[PDB]
């Protein structure tokens, strides 16, 4: 039962290796950028609102959940 | 005013700054306690709210607009655009000092701050209530 995911790991690498080819610009994985983007919005959570910081506080936080899912799972 | 010439400008302009001021102080703390600062800054936010609520005002469109008065975080009429200042009651919005601008004697809040922080944690203390 352990033999299969290696091939899935092989292709998944092959995919994003080719996807690192099919896109020249390749950023940090593991949800590295979203956190800054949250604060980048926590900027606007400070900066933007007459209101919408409510969004900018809400919206941005949802970014961080996806790599959070990893530490979680 | 007379027994304390020490008083903070604004009674409600502090909240938006404070959260941010904490949001600032939050982000560097990291770990859980970056957020333990943030949720501590989330306790702040009712101050314009119940005001706006009792004044039948929209709390968010103020406290948010409040949080958008800044360059850095301070309560002061020199920069109401680039910093916070003051407050209103019936409209609820920030004022300066001599505008409508609210103040607080610096004595009272820190005590109110101190108390709620301490009562809640002892409320946060126990998980049981038992009897026979």
């Amino acid at each position: 039962q352990f033999m299969e995911e290696t091939e899935r790991s092989l292709h998944d690498a092959i995919m994003i290796v080719r996807r690192a080819i099919k896109n020249d610009s390749v950023v940090a994985g593991g949800g590295a950028i979203e956190m800054e983007l949250s604060k980048y919005l926590r900027d606007y959570s400070r900066t933007i609102p007459g209101k919408q910081q409510l969004l900018i506080g809400a919206y941005a936080k949802a970014l961080e959940i996806i790599p959070r899912q990893l530490c979680d799972n | 005013v007379l027994e304390s010439k020490s008083v903070v400008p604004g009674g409600g302009a502090v909240e938006a700054a404070l959260s941010i001021y904490l949001e600032n102080y939050a982000t560097s703390m990291g770990s859980r306690e970056q957020l333990a600062i943030a949720e501590f800054a989330r306790s702040l936010l009712v101050i314009p709210n119940t005001l706006a609520v009792n004044a039948a005002q929209d709390s968010t469109d103020l406290v948010a607009k409040l949080r958008a008065f800044h360059n850095e975080a301070q309560v002061n009429p020199e920069r109401k655009n680039l910093k916070w200042i003051g407050l209103d009651l019936s409209n609820g919005k920030p004022r300066d000092n001599k505008q409508a601008g609210v103040f607080e004697p610096t004595i009272v809040k820190v005590k109110s701050l101190k108390f709620a922080t301490e009562a809640a944690i002892t409320i946060l203390r126990i998980d049981d209530l038992i009897k026979l």
